[PDB]
C-alpha cells in the first residue's frame, strides 16, 4: 500500500498520483 | 517536495496537495 512505499521508502509523484481521484 | 519519507499525517497532507480537487484515498493497510 502508500506507506510501504511512501513512508517505509521514499515516495515519488507518481506514486501519490496512484491514490487520486 | 514528495521525493522523501512522507509519514503519517505528512502523508495526507501531501496527497491532499497533490490531489486537489480530485480527491483521494487513503489506505494505510
Amino acid at each position: 500500500g502508500i506507506v510501504e512505499q511512501c513512508c517505509t521508502s521514499i515516495c515519488s509523484l507518481y506514486q501519490l498520483e496512484n491514490y487520486c481521484g | 517536495f514528495v521525493n522523501q519519507h512522507l509519514c503519517g499525517s505528512h502523508l495526507v497532507e501531501a496527497l491532499y496537495l497533490v490531489c486537489g480537487e480530485r480527491g483521494f484515498f487513503y489506505t494505510p493497510k
